[PDB]
Order: C-alpha cells, then structure tokens, then sequence
C-alpha cells in the first residue's frame, strides 16, 4: 500500500490545461482513488473519485486518465484560474477505512502574457519605518532599493498579483531620519525615481 | 483555523469544527512538513472507545465528548516531536475532512507578551491626485505562533476588501507580517479597518485597528 | 462543592478545587450512601499516568491537567450506578481533601426548566408591635440536582445572616427548599438579599432575592 | 484490612462526653489510623492520628483510646458545642498509600435543659400559599394543625434550633382561600391559637 507523487513543483499559465501524476501500488481487487486539494488556509477539499472498475472519472473541469495495466493515475485541470494555487494530494482507500496519503505536489499558477507598463513609485512613513510601494507592472524584474546614509534594517520586497493581471510590491525598511529617504526602481531598462512625483 | 502553543510535558486540547448529526466514527489525521497526512487515531461513539494505531502504547491521546457531537483530541506529555495540523474527519463516497489545527510545542522561549503590534501606514500625498485612489499599509510584528489572518472591512458593512498581503518574515526570534489595501476615489474619507485574528490575542477577542481618511 | 447531573451514557467532568503546589499524587474517592469513602484510582503527575484500582479495565477514568496544577477527572460511559461524591486528596502527616463534588446520573427526566423559583413572604402585621421584629421566608421549589445554598446578606455588606433553614423536601419528581430570617428593631426597614447558589441557575450566575422593607 | 464501625447513630447533649467505637483489622506491622468528619456541606477535615507505637494521641478536645492487644480504637470528644453535629470516619493507613474507611458514625447533639417557654405563634400569606411560624419553645413537642375547609397540600414543620438554646418551627400550606386560615398549636398541654395576637 504506497502512493508515490515524484514532483515536487508545477508552473502553469492561465487558461493552459496540467496533469499531475500519482503512482499509486496495492494489493488489493477493488479501490478507489481519491483526489485532494489543501488551500494555504489548511483546508482540505475534495475533488474527484476514480472508481477502478468503470471508465474515467470526470466533473467540471477535472478529468482522470487510469492505467489499469501500469500503476499510474493522472488528474487534468484544463481552463485554469488564480485560485487554482494549492497543493494536491492522491490519496488511496466500509466506514472505519483509512485513506493514504502521498506526498502532494503544488501548482502555482502564472498569469497571461500582458505589454510591459511602468512602476509609478510612491513612498510612505510612520516616525522610522519607511516603505516604497510600486504600482503595477508586468514582468517581473524589479529592484526596489532605497536611499539613507543610515540604514538599520531593510527586509524584501514583496511581489504579489494585482487584480488587473499585473504586479505591485511594497518593500519595507527601518532607517533613524526617515524623512529624507526616496525609493528607487530599475525597472525594465529605464530608471524610476520618486522625486517626479514629489513636485 | 488556529494554532496552540503548548510547552513541552504539558497537555493539548485540539477541537475540530466538523459537525455532523449521527456520526458513528471520528478519524484523527496529523500533517507535519514534508510528509504525508497519516491517520493517528478513530474514536467509535456507539461504544465510547479509541482504536489506536500500530505505533504507540495508550495514554497519549483521548476523545473527549464535552457535549453530544462535539469532540476534543486531548494530547498528554507533549514532546517537541508532535507538533503539526490535526484534522478530524468522517465517512460522507468522500471523505469530509475539519479545517485543520496547528499545534506548536515550544520550549517557553516566548519569555515576553508576543501580540501582534501594529504600526500603520497613510497615504503619501502626491498619490492622492495623480492616481484618484489611496493605500494604506498595516504592518504586524512580534508575534509568535504565526497562524495570522488579516483582512480588511468597511466603516460599517460585512463587505471583504481587497487586501494584497505579504509573506509571514521571520525576524531573530518572532515574526512579522503586513497587508496593504488600494481604494477609489469617491469612497476615500470614509473609515476603514484592518482586523486582526491572533491565537495570542489579548482577551481572545480579534484585534480592529480603526483607519483614518 | 457543586452537582453534575449528566445522563446515562455520557461523560462528566469532576474537578477538584485543592491547590497544592508541587505534588506527585493525585488520589481519586468516590463516597456512596450507607458505603465507605473507596479510592478509585490515582494519577502520577512527574510521569502522567493513572494507575487504576483491582475492579475495572482502563477506558472508563482520565485525569486531565488543563492548566498547570489543575486535574480534571474524565469519566467516560456514565452509567446510573455511577452516582455519588468525589474527592481528590493529596498527602500533606495527614491526608488533605476536596470538598466534593456530587454527580447525579438521570435517564433525561426533567423535560422543562428545574431551576429554584422563589415565592418570598413578608413578615405579618401583628408580629411588627409586640416583638420589636420581623421575619421573612424565602421558599424555592422545582429544582432537581438538590445541592444548593441559600444564604442572606445585607443590603450592602459583606456579613453572612443568622438564617435558620429546612430540610430539602421533597416533591412527586422535583425538590423544594426554604428559609428564613429574623431581624432585630432598628436594622428592619434596610433591603436584604436571599442570594441562592445551584448548578441550573440562569448564565450560570447564582440568584439575588432582593426583600423589601 | 477492615475497619468496623458497628455504631449507626449518638445522641448526646451539650458539655457532656461521648465515646465513639472503631474496630479495625490488619496484617501490618506498622500503620497509622486517623479519624475524619464530614459536615452536611460534604468536607471532610482532619481530626486526630494514632500512631501505634507510641501512647495515647490527645489534641485538643479530641483524645484517641488505644487497645494494641485487641482491635479497638476510640475516639473521645470532650465538653461539645453545637458545631460538632458531623459524620465521624474511622481510616487506616509513602506518597501512594491509600485510606480504608469505615462506614462512618452520626452525632446529633441535642442542647441542654431549661424551663418551658410557651410558644406565640405568627402566620403569613403570599395569595395561595400559608405558613404558621412559631417562635421560642423548649421542649419538642409541638402540633401545628392549620384551619382550612379547602386544603391542598400540607408539608411536615421544620423544627430547628434557635441560637438562644429553644426551638422555632415552620409549616407551609397550599389553599385555596387563603385569608381565613389561622393556625394552631397544642404545645404543653396548653392550647395556644393566633386570633389573640390579631387584635
């Protein structure tokens, strides 16, 4: 009774189709295989049942190519969406049973091929604490340094996806004058300042 | 979801929010990093006992029933090798499984009050004409079971607001998480609210910072 | 001391008010009518295990710590022969004791609200010239668990009244309790309380009978 | 290991003296035998501990006979009060022994002589229910019959001890009329009613 899932990691545009992959190994006549899904939230959610005695099971979206002969079950996601980021579990198993578990695999889903915008840095205070947002852009090459004399601490950035299909960033950093601080961007081969803004 | 934050040699009470009406076994699952979801335990409730596992002598975890369908995972002589997301879970075919409950076993290395500390953020100025919009920023710190959720709400309304938050840094010891939020231009004045929830929350009620305009 | 009035099939949560800081053993008694004060079990607290009596298998007591230095035991599988007071004891020689705590095991018999209704009197007219007093009486009744305490206080004050009260009568299915105070010439016209203690009170909060005059 | 208490209930009055019986039973070499009472409220407190190698174990007011040759042991509570009216418990008996308990003794202590009182009895009403209060009177024999053509329900008195040494005695009853009921008392051969202190 194993389940094995030898990958580690997936990396999927949006609205392109995946298959994950699942050797599963028993000894028993008659099982099934369950599909699960865990949100970073920690919750569990099931998605599709494969019954080993009748055709592929599909619903919705989901779809599920059974070798009999081999030891190999595979899910398909086809039309994927944001929300499709979790990490997927196989799972192998009248109402004392147990399931078994293989070691999950994450899809991370990318977003579609977007023209390059431009930053449009601002910059923010509280006393000693400093950040740069940066609104949104689309690739993903962005350097966000800072400029003081006097630096105590400086964390990373954070890149994130914005709701319009591009990216913003804050990046923090705690600095003693935190006044005459102006965040920098070097962006796409051509440098963003803040002090274009500032007038 | 929560977390508990238990000292090792100490007792843990897990509960699981999974309320089914007539349920005739409860199945106890652990998660821990990099491994797989392995069932611990199933507690029979026509008959009132644990069937354990091929791992374990008994006195170690008990189902306790405080009221009729509800159930409590007690955990006794924590070790720091215990720690992890418990789930309960019931037959229907599927398998519905109880929204998780992370235990960390800690050496009472806190040594201080670990309360997320916010220290907010407004609005620069030159954002607020060449954009018709503004963004405010909530950054927690030191705090240290790190099952944190935030997320932002109106001046009065149930309404979720679109929050972009970042990832949970750890600092030496305790970590650090802020969220950020971007509003139009003709809901801009208004109050808004940066809630909080935090196992290690003072008088277990959720933190609510109030935004200004 | 309190009840626990559980049903059949159940489990009750028995604690014990003794706080004693650095023990080792943890005793359970269990004390019938017309028997003898017998030791069920008692709990290890350096190694957490409960070391059981010549008479049962294991899976029926448990002994829970919630805090540090607070037990908690866990019965399991309530049945009516189940019903009695229990203690917890300690050593240090002497052996110090608990206080009890009664549990009672019905077969869901109440079928409506069993809290202590009052129906307080007043004292008569001709009582009020030709003895320089007064007397109240504070009857209850229609209260099922039948540990309860009725003691007066003053309208504002911490003294404990000279109240003299019945015997616990009792009613087809139900209880019925009271009592009574008499109160000198120059203290009578002042407010005075009939604060009755019970496990189904309302909230959970005791009663305050206030009494006019 | 037995402990015999053959003593089921002791009435004795004010500052006098009273003897309670204990025979344990056992194999030891070396035990210990303490003595517990329980008060009505269910606590039980430590009274005295007979060591049986050495004499006579005296605390206070509490002293402990001790017959080694035979299986006796008593307990002696010299010049009583009001507040020794308990259950008494004989147990025989480093940090994991347990106590064996006999099946306990009841002291009921009665208080002393004094001349009769008469006794002066009140009524009061709350709309359907009555009850006759009957106020000092030493000695207990009392009959507190109500007037009513309409009777419901009549509970038992409650006859108690009054701090001055002399009893008072409660007897409720439900009717129906309610006002014109009067009760009655034949305490000491002497018929006492309640329509002499109405007007």
């Amino acid at each position: 009774q194993k389940v094995t899932q030898a990958q580690s990691s997936v990396s999927m545009p949006v609205r392109k189709a995946v298959t994950l992959n699942c050797l599963y190994e028993t000894s028993w006549w008659s099982y099934y295989i369950f599909w699960y899904k865990q949100l970073p939230s920690k919750e569990m959610i099931f998605l599709i049942r494969q019954g080993s005695d009748e055709q592929n099971a599909k619903s919705g979206r989901y779809s599920v190519n059974f070798k009999k002969a081999a030891k190999s079950v595979a899910l398909t996601i086809s039309a994927l969406q944001l929300e499709d980021s979790a990490k997927y579990f196989c799972a192998l198993g009248l109402n004392t049973d147990k399931l078994i578990f293989g070691k999950g695999t994450r899809v991370t889903v990318e977003p579609r091929s977007q023209p390059h915008t431009k930053p449009s840095v601002f910059v923010m205070k509280n006393g000693t604490n400093v950040a740069c947002l940066v609104k949104e852009f689309y690739p993903k090459d962005i350097r966000i340094n800072l400029v003081s004399s006097k630096k105590i601490t400086e964390f990373d950035p954070a890149i994130v996806i914005s709701p319009s299909g591009k990216y913003n960033a804050v990046k923090l950093g705690k600095y003693e004058d935190s006044n005459s601080v102006t965040c920098s961007v070097q962006h796409d081969n051509k440098t963003v300042h803040s002090t274009d803004f500032e007038v | 979801t929560k977390s508990v934050t238990r000292p090792t040699r100490s007792s843990a009470e897990i509960t699981c929010d999974l309320t089914v009406i007539n349920a005739f076994y409860i199945h106890w699952y652990l998660h821990q990093e990099g491994k797989a979801p392995q069932r611990l335990l199933y507690y029979d409730v026509s008959n009132s006992k644990d069937v354990l596992e091929s791992g374990l002598s008994p006195g170690k975890y008990y189902t306790h029933t405080p009221r009729r369908w509800s159930w409590i995972l007690i955990l006794r002589n924590l070790i720091e090798n215990d720690s992890g997301v418990y789930y309960c879970a019931t037959w229907d075919y599927k398998k519905l499984f109880g929204s998780g409950t992370t235990l960390v076993v800690t050496d009472k290395q806190l040594d201080a009050d670990v309360s997320p500390k916010p220290t907010i953020f407004l609005p620069s100025i030159a954002e607020t004409k060449l954009q018709k919009a503004g963004t405010y920023l909530c950054l927690l710190e030191k705090f240290f079971p790190d099952v944190i959720k935030i997320h932002w709400q109106e001046k009065k309304s149930n309404t979720i607001l679109g929050s972009q938050e970042g990832n949970t840094m750890k600092t030496n010891d305790t970590y650090m998480k802020f969220s950020w939020l971007t509003v139009p231009e003709k809901s801009l004045d208004k109050e808004h609210r940066c809630i909080v929830r935090h196992e290690n929350n003072k008088n277990g009620v959720d933190q609510e910072i109030i935004f200004p305009p």
